[PDB]
This record gives C-alpha cells, sequence and structure tokens, in this order.
C-alpha cells in the first residue's frame, strides 16, 4: 500500500521491482508501481530497450518519503526524486490509480523470497556503503565500480563495500601467518564482525546487498563483494552456530533465486567448489549444498 | 611475472635477488615399524637461498626438533621456509635486502608472500626453470654441516668458490647448475668425475676442486657425457647417433619446467 508514481514513460524499457520485471512500451501511459509492502527495502531497476548498457536503479524505503521515478531527455534515464508535498503526492497516486495506470506489486500471499534476499538489508547500510547524503534513495548502475576495485577512479560514484583482502597485514597477525591464512577465524570474528561490522546482521546485510547489486545490474565488483563475503565465513574453522545456520539460509534462496541462464556470470566455480567441498564449513550448509547440486552440477 | 628462459639475463644485473629452495627442509626416511606398519623418521635438512650474482648462499639448517609435535608437516615446512626467509631479510641491512625472491617450487608463493607483507616493494616470484637444487646435499661439506647440526643454524658459504676471480656470474651459475644436474642424474659418477685426480685437491675453504680454466673444460664436457649417458639409459636411446643440436636440446630441456 506504498506507491512509486511516474510522471511518463517516453522511451521503451525493462522495469524491475524486486525480483519482478514488465516491459514498457515508448509512450506507453504508465504511471508506476503500487501496493508495495511495506517493512523491506526495495529496488527499482531500469533496463532501456536501445540500449542494454543503460542497466541502473534506485535503492528506496517507502517509509522514509515519497518517491517518484521522472525521465530526465538530457541524462538520458529514469530518476528518482523525492516529493516533499505529501498532498500533492498522494493527489497525484489517487488520480494515477483511479485511471487504473499503474502495475500492482505481484506479491503472491504465501511468498517470502523477498524478504528471505532482504532479511539483514537496511536502507541506512545501503547509504553508507552508497555515499549521496542529499538523497534518501541509492543510485547503483552495472558499471560503478568498489573501492576495492579503485585501489588495485572517480571516488564519488563508488561501492564502498568493506575490503577483504585474505593477502592483508589486516588479514594476518605478525607471528600468526600460517594460522591466519589457512584458518580465517580471527579476520572474520575479531577484524571484521567485533571490530568493523559490530555483529552479523550488518555483515549479512552487505552480503545481501552485493549479491542483489551482482544479480540486478550486472555488477561485477559487487560478485566479487558477495563471493568474498562467503569465502571468509566458509573459510574460518570457528564460527558461531547461528551464523552458520542462517548463511545456510540466505545462500539457499540465493541460488534459488538466481536466474538460471545468468548462473554461469554470477557463479564463482573456485569460490563454490571450495566453500561446499573443501572449507571448514564443508557439511555445515546443506541447504545451499542440495540446491546447488540440483540446480548448477555442471559448476560442481 | 614468472622467471623463464626469455629473462635469463635478469639474474645476473645489479638488482639484488635471492632464489629460495625448499626441497630439502623437510627430510624423512621410510621404514617398517614391529606391527609391521610404516612410519616416517625426520632427518636434518635445510633451506636453499642463493644470490645468483654472488655465489652467496644463506644455508638454513632445519634440526628434526622444529618438528616435534607438528602436524601437517609437509604443509608446515613450506612456511617454517617463509619464516626463515623473512627473518633472514630483516636481518640483512637495508641495502642488501633483495628485491626479488624467485622461489623454486609455486607451493612456496602464498607462504612467502604472506611471511613478506610488511616488505609489499620485494617480488615474490616463480621460475619456470627447473633448477637441480634438491642436489645441494650431494655437495660432500653442505650435507656434512646439515648431518652434525644439534641444533638450528645457519651457516654461509659461497657456493662459486673463486670462480668468479676468473669467470662471469651467468657462466658461474651455467657451471653450478650443470654440475648440480649431474650429481642430482648420477651422484656416484658425478662424484668420480670431480674426485678423480687426486693431485687436484678442494681447499679448506672451498666446495669444488681447484680446477684450471682447461680443466673445468674437461669436467664440463664429462658431466654433459653423464647426463647424455644417464638420458639414454632411462629412455632407451642410442645417443652415438645423436646430433650436436639434439643433444644440447636434451640437457637445456632437462633445465625448463
Ligand atoms: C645450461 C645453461 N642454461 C640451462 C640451465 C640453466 O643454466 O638454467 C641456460 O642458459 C638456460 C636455461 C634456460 C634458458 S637458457
Amino acid at each position: 500500500m506504498n506507491t512509486v508514481p511516474f510522471t511518463s514513460a517516453p522511451i521503451e524499457v525493462t522495469i524491475g521491482i524486486d525480483q519482478y520485471s514488465f516491459n514498457v512500451k515508448e509512450n506507453q501511459p504508465f504511471h508506476g508501481i503500487k501496493d508495495i509492502p511495506i517493512g523491506h527495502v526495495h529496488v527499482i531497476h531500469f533496463q532501456h530497450a536501445d540500449n542494454s548498457s543503460m542497466r541502473y536503479g534506485y535503492w528506496f524505503d517507502c517509509r522514509m518519503g515519497n518517491f517518484y521515478i521522472q525521465y530526465d531527455p538530457k541524462d538520458g534515464l529514469y530518476k528518482m526524486m523525492e516529493e516533499r508535498d505529501g498532498a500533492k503526492f498522494e493527489n497525484i497516486v489517487h488520480n494515477f490509480k483511479e485511471r487504473q495506470m499503474m502495475v500492482s506489486y505481484p506479491k503472491i500471499d504465501e511468498d517470502d523470497t523477498w524478504y528471505n534476499l532482504t532479511e539483514f538489508v537496511q536502507m541506512d547500510k545501503i547509504r553508507k556503503i552508497v555515499r549521496k547524503d542529499e538523497n534518501q534513495f541509492s543510485y547503483v548502475d552495472s558499471s560503478m565500480t568498489t573501492v576495492q576495485e579503485n585501489e588495485l577512479s572517480d571516488p564519488a560514484h563508488s561501492l564502498n563495500y568493506t575490503v577483504i583482502n585474505f593477502k592483508s597485514r589486516e588479514a594476518i597477525r605478525p607471528g600468526h601467518e600460517m594460522e591466519d591464512f589457512l584458518d580465517k577465524s580471527y579476520y572474520l570474528n575479531t577484524v571484521m564482525l567485533q571490530g568493523i561490522f559490530k555483529n552479523s546482521s550488518n555483515y549479512f546485510g552487505e552480503l545481501q546487498f552485493a549479491f542483489l547489486n551482482a544479480m540486478f545490474f550486472g555488477n561485477y565488483g559487487s560478485s566479487l563483494q558477495w563471493h568474498a563475503m562467503i569465502e571468509l565465513i566458509c573459510s574460518s574453522a570457528t564460527v558461531p552456530k547461528h551464523m552458520l545456520d542462517k548463511l545456510d539460509e540466505i545462500l539457499y534462496y540465493q541460488i534459488k533465486t538466481l536466474p538460471e541462464q545468468y548462473s554461469d556470470i554470477l557463479l564463482n566455480e573456485r569460490v563454490w567448489n571450495i566453500c561446499l567441498y573443501s572449507s571448514f564449513q564443508k557439511n555445515s550448509l546443506h541447504n545451499t549444498e542440495k540446491i546447488m547440486e540440483n540446480k548448477y552440477p555442471e559448476l560442481l | 611475472g614468472a622467471m623463464n628462459s626469455s629473462n635469463y639475463a635478469e639474474l645476473f644485473n645489479n638488482d639484488i635477488k635471492l632464489f629460495v629452495d625448499d626441497t630439502n627442509v623437510y627430510r624423512v626416511t621410510v621404514h617398517k615399524t614391529f606391527e609391521g606398519n610404516v612410519a616416517t623418521k625426520a632427518i636434518n635438512g635445510c633451506i636453499f637461498t642463493l644470490n645468483p650474482k654472488t655465489g652467496h648462499l644463506f644455508l638454513k639448517i632445519i634440526h628434526t626438533s622444529v618438528w616435534a609435535g607438528q602436524k601437517r608437516l609437509s604443509q608446515l615446512a613450506k612456511w617454517k621456509t617463509a619464516e626463515e626467509v623473512s627473518a633472514l631479510v630483516r636481518s640483512l641491512p637495508k641495502e642488501e635486502q633483495p628485491k626479488q625472491i624467485i622461489v623454486t617450487r609455486k607451493a612456496m608463493l602464498d607462504p612467502l608472500e604472506v611471511h613478506m607483507l610488511d616488505f609489499p616493494n620485494i617480488a615474490i616470484r616463480p621460475t619456470e626453470l627447473r633448477l637441480p637444487f634438491s642436489a645441494a646435499m650431494s655437495i660432500d661439506k653442505l650435507s656434512d654441516v646439515v648431518m652434525k647440526a644439534t641444533e638450528p643454524q645457519m651457516v654461509l658459504f659461497n657456493i662459486y668458490d673463486d670462480w668468479l676471480d676468473r669467470i662471469s656470474s651467468y657462466t658461474a651459475f651455467s657451471r653450478l647448475t650443470l654440475l648440480l644436474r649431474a650429481l642430482k642424474t648420477n651422484e656416484e659418477s658425478a662424484k668420480m668425475i670431480l674426485l678423480s685426480d687426486p693431485t687436484i685437491t678442494i681447499k679448506s675453504y672451498h666446495l669444488w676442486p681447484s680446477f684450471t680454466d682447461e680443466q673445468w673444460i674437461t669436467i664440463e664436457s664429462q658431466m654433459r657425457d653423464l647426463i647424455l649417458t644417464e638420458y639414454g639409459r632411462k629412455y632407451n636411446v642410442n645417443i652415438s647417433a645423436l646430433t650436436q643440436t639434439e643433444i644440447k636440446d636434451i640437457i637445456l630441456g632437462q633445465n625448463i619446467k
């Protein structure tokens, strides 16, 4: 019962809303998306019909303000904007709903897929990874590089994921070189969980956000981060039972949702083989192991 | 990248570099037990750390005590190697520290990289050369200091003796690798070639005999003969029938991965 109206749809485009998508024709009487479930972050994403390199979107939470989409013919994209006049916004939404010019967020009652993919994802953590403090919503696209990718250029348009590097002084205590390289528990539990993330929920929110940006935008840096955060856990001998059980749930829903036809670009053979069959946690991810073996046995 | 045939002259330039060979760090004898199971017994080993330009050899003796009560010894041996190389680099004055460390086995790359994180400007490289540094323990004076050791010890040698007074580093390294390859291929025959003429001795302060320039040519020829003879014996090849190119290609081919 929250709504993102569109001023118009002047260019033919595939519009995603979370895991859903639909095609809009050039100058189609399309005026947005209604019945968006309150209580979760959402992502509205675009791929232009005439140029599939234009792949971009906005993370938002309808609890934080009244958002709409307007096409900018100068910058050639669908922009998210915030409407500060509540009564104007309500009156616009009411007119478009009465004229039935909005698509309804097509949630099946039984279907927890989106909650399962965003359980730990919070808009305030998104806004620290994607820095544009003047907006309450966050723009992401296919080409944005990560702070890590930029080290190995524009720092204002980067994805500020937590840097994970197994062969770094941060990961390896002087005097514990073999110990820390073969068992990443110090790096996971002391440096990352206690030190940087403060708790497993923030760590899982960043992992889930990385996966979603990888899947929805084909953002390569995000895919790297998702796999790095999985490998950091799987490569740790000492991980709390609750975190292992939660990771198995997280990864199961991610593998379930991944389109079969993108499995070859979105899944890293080395990391998955290592995590499921060689790592400390090879026997801790039963649900993920079963869906991977049944859906993607060619990768394994 | 990788040190190979294409960049071979780089070994003899004025950038300090070390080869590290870990093949003699963890050494065992394998034997039957009373109950007819099999057991290993470790023997003293060594890290072979060589400057190919100067001949300086940093032989770190690995005493069997370092294995006591440890598991996964073949994995530990690589990390112990890296730990000791990183201790040697920290022990050297800054102007003596290597710019590159070339490991003979690619399994040494991660252990050495991780121990050398404090030295981001020291390059850790593999090599496409098949070097015969495992045969270091065929050099009698090296084998003797390793086996006599009762505790961890570092011993310093010049593995070229005084050759650099007369020959270039390139030639010295070529001579060393030919001698070590011959000793690796047929130790007894190689030692007989080196130790045959009793009138040519090993100086107290040297590893190899005091050959004249002409005698070194004869010895080098006898070593290449040994290697080719053993290649014929191994593969059942009539070597008398081979051409000069075929022969050069066979002796070279063995020192290339
Ligand atoms: C015998 C000399 N030698 C072969 C063995 C060695 O010295 O490493 C060489 O000049 C080359 C090795 C690899 C490319 S050229």
